[PDB]
């Protein structure tokens, strides 16, 4: 049952580190959008002033 | 008493060995819900990866 307990545990750990890196580069990828996504925005505004 | 003391000696044994039993199988349980709670986890993690 320890045995058991050890693995699943191994596994769940691991399945979570993956889960966070992932988290962390989401939230980067939404810093970088929003750096492009102001500049859409200042796009359309500058493209309907021209 | 001699021989009432050796067999009291049998009889500590066996109630701590019932309950050393007792506790071992309360572990054990516990133990198995545990690594279904895990391997819930663990599926519901797969899934979330």
């Amino acid at each position: 049952v320890e045995k058991n307990r050890k693995i699943v545990a191994e596994n769940l750990e691991k399945v979570q580190a993956e889960a966070e890196r992932l988290d962390q580069e989401e939230a980067q990828y939404q810093r970088e959008y929003s750096e492009f996504k102001r500049q859409q925005l200042e796009l359309d505004d500058e493209l309907k002033s021209v | 008493m001699e021989g009432k003391w050796i067999t009291d000696q049998l009889r500590w044994k066996i109630m701590s060995c019932k309950m050393r039993i007792e506790q071992l199988k309360q572990t054990i349980c516990k133990g198995n819900e545990e690594m279904e709670k895990n391997s819930e986890g663990l599926l519901k993690t797969k899934e979330k990866n």
